[PDB]
């Protein structure tokens, strides 16, 4: 998985 | 050989912190200040990711990786051979992110509107009649407006998007979207492990399913609620009836013990957006762990801004790769679920400043479902009667159970709606479920999942699942069921680390070192090692269980079998096939 992590985010 | 690999490994870390620090401040600069110039911006810099993942991605694949002694350095090329959609070819590549753009796009600008009323917003408008509104037929407004609006809308672009995704995973080496999704816990009997955990908080659930159902009996009246079939979806106060905290009000064991309404307290007290993160970032100091950089308080958007409109209002941390820059982005309101929401994202923040030294690459959590648990350990405390108290927002076996209840409807109600989501999309990516099954499907597992039923019969055209935000975003959803689990794996471990004794619930870790301490050495391991062992770290064992959330619901669960037992309720929804007249 080599994109940058997304910026996180509740359920 | 090993030489040629850790060359490869720190070119490509020195060369992905720079275009990921780029690729975030435009993604920043854009979501807090929608512009054709910010938008600009953006598109560029997706380009330049997809050009350099191709371009490192390419080389990433030139070596044989089980070829290699060090295991950190096998990890980081293992991980920079999957190009994810940057693998497309150039016009499908393009296509897939106007597809993105656009289900994000009709997602977001969706309003439910009255004839000559005024157009409703998801948030808060909608949330709020769903939270708020005890009257039926208001309930079913919202509840369908929302799904005619914005999920019909997005039907349009999901099977598309679903062979696109299918085709960049394909290209990965995977068989399907689905299977590169579970690949990121890295555990090849995760289905098996999933079932087992969910077959284990069944009982708890279907009892919990039970009274609420009975509540419901009594307010809605006997006509619109059978007490051997599925609830209604759009009865539980929340829009995906997700979680059910917000009808506490309704299935209160005990209204004889009486509690402050947190809101009402926290608006007259002045209570700010500022306020309740400067409050969290107070609970993790106190833990010893790490204080936002002063930097976090300057370019934070903690609430709307006035000077002008056009900003994405969903809440989010941000890391910016930089080891100095982390932002949290949330239209906050002032209340209690905003106030335990706001800790969770510091917890993502807390967990960004602790990997922070390690390669890009490995700034992760252990898996994604560890991510979501620090945030969820820390606000279990806060969430304590004791706590918040101390907070001036409350003031007793009969307040035990009404407590234990309202986190039931928080925790326990989730379990089931986090399992569903992507147990449906791992058969629309597999092939099992096709676009003329979509709609059905989903309220197959909708019923045996949760128990719930649609208000309203479904008719062709409808996409329900398109209605939640991590459908047509595309974030995988399975990290929260993950999530909730080893939450109470990691309360039951700091609790008796901070040397608490009694029931686990009642454990409130503020101001523990030793449990701080704990948190510390497991986040600073980031993606580096394989997740069991961030895992034995924090719990002395390797796995998930279910014991721990099944120890802290005990006393909940033996009272809801008495009571259930004793009103005559079946456990279940026997009648499975009943929906309202
Ligand atoms: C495999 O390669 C990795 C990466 O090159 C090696 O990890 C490195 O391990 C050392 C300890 O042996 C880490 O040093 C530690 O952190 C700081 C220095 O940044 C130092 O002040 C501490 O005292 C501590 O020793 C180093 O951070 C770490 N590097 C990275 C990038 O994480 C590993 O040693 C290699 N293993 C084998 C068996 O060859
Ligand atoms: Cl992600
Ligand atoms: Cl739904
Ligand atoms: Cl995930």
């Amino acid at each position: 998985q080599g994109l940058p992590p997304r910026p996180k985010i509740p359920p | 050989d090993e030489a040629e690999a850790s060359k490869f490994v720190e070119e490509y870390d020195r060369t992905s912190q720079v275009v990921w620090n780029e690729y975030a401040e435009a993604n920043w600069n854009y979501n807090t200040n929608i512009t054709t110039e910010t938008s600009k911006i953006l598109l560029q810099k997706n380009m330049q990711i997809a050009n350099h993942t191709l371009k490192y991605g390419t080389q990433a694949r030139k070596f044989d990786v089980n070829q290699l002694q060090n295991t950190t350095i096998k990890r980081i090329i293992k991980k920079v051979q999957d190009l994810e959609r940057a693998a497309l070819p150039a016009q499908e590549l393009e296509e897939y992110n106007k597809i993105l753009l656009d289900m994000e796009t009709t997602y977001s600008v969706a309003t439910v509107c009255h004839p000559n009323g005024s157009c409703l917003q998801l948030e808060p408008d909608l949330t709020n009649v769903m939270a708020t509104s005890r009257k039926y037929e208001d309930l079913l407004w919202a509840w369908e407006g929302w799904r005619d609006k914005a999920g019909r809308a997005i039907l349009q672009f999901y099977p598309k998007y679903v062979e696109l995704i299918n085709q960049a995973a394909r290209l990965n080496g995977y068989v399907d979207a689905g299977d590169s999704w579970r690949s990121m816990y890295e555990t090849p009997s995760l289905e098996q492990d999933l079932e087992r955990l969910f077959q284990e908080l069944q009982p708890l659930y279907l009892n919990l399913h039970a009274y609420v159902r009975r509540a419901l009996h009594r307010h809605y009246g006997a006509q619109h609620i059978n007490l051997e079939g599925p609830i209604p979806a759009h009865l539980l106060g929340n829009m995906w009836a997700q979680t059910w905290s917000n009808i506490y009000d309704l299935v209160v064991p005990f209204p004889s013990a009486p509690s402050m309404d947190t809101t009402e307290a926290m608006l007259k007290q002045g209570w700010t957006p500022r306020r309740m993160f400067k409050e969290a970032d107070d609970f993790f100091t106190s833990l010893g762990l790490l204080p936002v950089p002063p930097e976090f308080w300057n370019k934070s958007m903690l609430e709307k801004p006035t000077d002008g409109r056009e900003v994405v209002c969903h809440a989010s941390a941000w890391d910016f790769y930089n080891g100095k820059d982390f932002r949290i982005k949330q239209c906050t309101t002032v209340n209690l679920e905003d106030l335990v929401v706001a800790h969770h994202e510091m917890g993502h923040i807390q967990y960004f400043m602790q990997y922070k030294d390690l390669p890009v690459a490995l700034r992760e959590g252990a898996n994604p479902g560890f991510h979501e648990a620090i945030g969820d350990v820390l606000a279990l405390s806060v969430s304590t009667p004791k706590h918040l108290h101390s907070l001036n927002l409350l003031s007793s076996d009969e307040h035990d159970i009404n407590f234990l209840m309202k986190m039931a409807l928080d925790k326990i109600a989730f379990i089931p709606f986090s399992y569903l989501v992507d147990q449906w999309r791992w058969r629309v990516f597999d092939g099992s479920i096709t676009k003329e099954n979509y709609n059905q499907e989903w309220w197959s597992l909708r019923l045996k999942y949760q128990g719930l039923c649609p208000p309203v019969p479904r008719t062709q055209g409808d996409f329900d699942p398109g209605a939640k935000f991590h459908i047509p975003s595309s974030v995988p959803y399975i990290r929260y069921f993950v999530s909730f689990i080893i939450q109470f794996q990691f309360h039951e471990a700091l609790c008796q680390a901070a040397g608490h004794t009694g029931p686990l619930h009642k454990c409130d870790i503020y101001q523990s070192k030793e449990a701080g301490q704990r948190l510390a050495t497991a986040m600073k391991l980031g993606f580096s090692r394989p997740w069991p062992e961030a895992m034995q770290l924090i719990t002395g064992q390797p796995n998930m269980s279910a014991s721990a959330m099944l120890s802290y619901f005990k006393p909940l669960l033996d009272w809801l079998r008495t009571e259930n037992e004793l009103h005559g309720e079946k456990l279940g929804w026997p009648q499975y096939n009943w929906t309202p007249n």
